[PDB]
């Protein structure tokens, strides 16, 4: 399973930040114009229209991927073992791997 | 074992982030879940809140939760911090920002908690699946049966990798700390915080100031400023602004990692 | 391809190649709201399973 | 032993320079040489004792 | 939200008999097969945001007397456009709904 990690987007106030592609699986960024974010204090940035926000994401493994995982594999060919019992005469079984 | 983790997490700070339903409407909460995880065996799911638990603001107590009340950073005893997905799901641990928790297939996840009259309840989409291990469909985990391998959140540190990506807050910003005084307007730094002022007076007006500083201007709404405070860390959540320079990770720990049990 | 298997794929278990095609898209966030919305096509590891 | 960098100084990892507590002297100064150790192999016993006040 | 001699949107009003008693609203509890988030509160009407159920249920309590009411109204859940969700989703697109306004 994939975990989409999502930083903390970057709010421009008054200005327009730009996308920088970073070596990342499926990373995607964007950089959404007009927004005038509310948060708790409730009017984050002055400009009324020319703010920017960019956006980032990237996929990861999830936690989980090292407790359950599918493995690819290629087989071609090995060694055939097996595990023999043997009496002969008064002798008792042996049993060993051969 | 459990206290030094618990003493680990002192650098962590809850924070206030948007969340969809709050009851009435869409707000910021200070109990804003960030993620719930739901692929365990036997609906056990991992939640990431936005709240602090098992901690106070000055030490380690496993019966308090921290949250923000605004920039208060209060700390109460869990009064009923409930979980529930379509009926009320069992809290099996509560570290950190993560809560473990026992619950029965649903549509939503919602977790809520009392201080006082005060009710703080946010709830996500996220529908949670009941996932049966073995060859029989079971609803609920049979109390006599077979002992099979699956995958179930544990409890206590194992050894750990598994980490938890921390910055320092950005620019939190906040409204109270603008005043009208005489006819200008006042910024009031709480206490050894720095506040961060723009100021569109006709002339665009900015600063970092540690100390009170009237930014002339004549109106309230002008005056936008930013509380600076990096003394703790929060999660590297979507939810939370970000600026440019604000690069530098924080690697916590995350408790409650996967693990193959039985 | 994006959600049948294989879509995230790692050489070891603690590679950081980690090639991982989901289709990410990120979308407009919403009035007033800060949070970082995006689609993606659900995990072909669970369909799989 | 490996080796952790705060600003210009370099300083095993497992001892800190403070020691009683990391969190209490200078806060932000404690949580600044976290973030620089973030790629560290050993990054753990730093934490740890970063952490450590009795 | 009245009061026997007021208002005050804090207060529910209720007949223990002939009484005509007035109590602070303890808990107000209105649940179809999981409990709803009260919206509103006003005049004989509560306004809840509720899951999808075969039953409604209405309750308060009076110090240790509890007062419930159950009927059985089946609660629909009505997604709004083209893609069946079961709970509002956090982002999307605004399209035009049926709502019950709360305040007037
Ligand atoms: C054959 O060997 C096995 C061990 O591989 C042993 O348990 C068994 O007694 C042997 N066969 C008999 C008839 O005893
Ligand atoms: C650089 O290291 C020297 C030697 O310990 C020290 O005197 C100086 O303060 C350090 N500079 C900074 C910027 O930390």
């Amino acid at each position: 399973k994939y975990k989409t990690k999502v930083p903390s987007p970057v709010v421009k106030c008054c200005g327009a930040t730009q996308c920088t592609s970073k070596p990342h699986p499926d990373y995607q960024c964007q950089v959404f114009s007009g927004v005038y974010p509310f948060m708790w204090g409730g009017a984050y940035c002055f400009c009324d229209t020319e703010n920017t926000q960019m956006s980032e994401a990237y996929v990861e493994r999830s936690e989980e991927c090292s407790i359950d995982h599918a493995k690819a594999y290629k087989v071609h060919t090995g060694t055939v073992q097996a595990m023999v019992n043997i009496t002969y005469g008064s002798v008792s079984w042996r049993s060993a791997d051969v | 074992d459990l206290d030094t983790h618990f003493t680990q997490y002192k650098l962590a700070r809850p924070y206030i982030a948007d969340c969809p339903n709050c009851g009435h409407s869409r707000c910021d909460s200070p109990i804003a879940i960030e993620e719930v995880r739901g692929d365990a065996h036997a609906g056990v799911i991992r939640i990431q809140t936005s709240a602090m638990f098992g901690l106070k603001t000055d030490g380690v107590d496993l019966a308090y939760m921290s949250f923000m009340n605004g920039k208060t950073q209060k700390s109460i005893k869990i009064d009923n911090l409930h979980v529930r997905t379509s009926a009320p799901c069992s809290l099996v641990s509560h570290h950190g920002y993560y809560i473990l928790a026992q619950c029965p297939p649903g549509d939503t996840v919602t977790v809520g908690f009392h201080d006082g009259p005060n009710r703080h309840t946010c709830t996500v989409a996220h529908k949670v699946e009941f996932r049966p291990v073995g060859r029989e469909k079971y609803r609920h985990p049979p109390e006599h049966g077979v002992e099979l391998p699956c995958n179930r959140y544990t409890h206590k540190r194992a050894d750990q990798g598994h980490y938890v990506e921390m910055h320092q807050p950005g620019l939190v910003a906040d409204h109270s700390l603008l005043s009208i005084h005489s006819a200008k307007v006042k910024i009031t730094v709480p206490s050894g915080a720095q506040v961060k002022y723009y100021c569109k007076c006709p002339d665009v007006r900015k600063g970092i100031t540690s100390s009170d500083h009237t930014t002339t201007c004549t109106d309230v709404k002008q005056c936008r400023a930013y509380l600076i405070d990096n003394k703790k860390w929060v999660y590297n959540s979507g939810r939370l602004p970000r600026g440019e320079g604000d690069t530098f990770k924080g690697k916590l720990h995350v408790p409650f990692v996967p693990v193959k049990a039985k | 391809k994006a959600g049948s298997f294989g879509d995230l794929q790692s050489r070891t278990s603690t590679s950081n190649d980690l090639y991982a095609n989901t289709n990410l898209k990120l979308q407009r966030p919403q009035a007033g709201i800060v949070h970082t919305p995006f689609t993606q096509v659900p995990s072909g590891f669970e369909r799989w399973k | 032993t490996v080796m952790c960098v705060l600003a210009n100084i370099t300083f095993p990892c497992d001892q800190p320079p403070c020691m009683p507590c990391c969190y209490e002297k200078n806060p932000h100064e404690t949580l600044t040489m976290l973030e620089q150790n973030y790629d560290s192999r050993a990054y753990d016993q730093l934490l740890d004792a970063a952490v450590k006040c009795n």
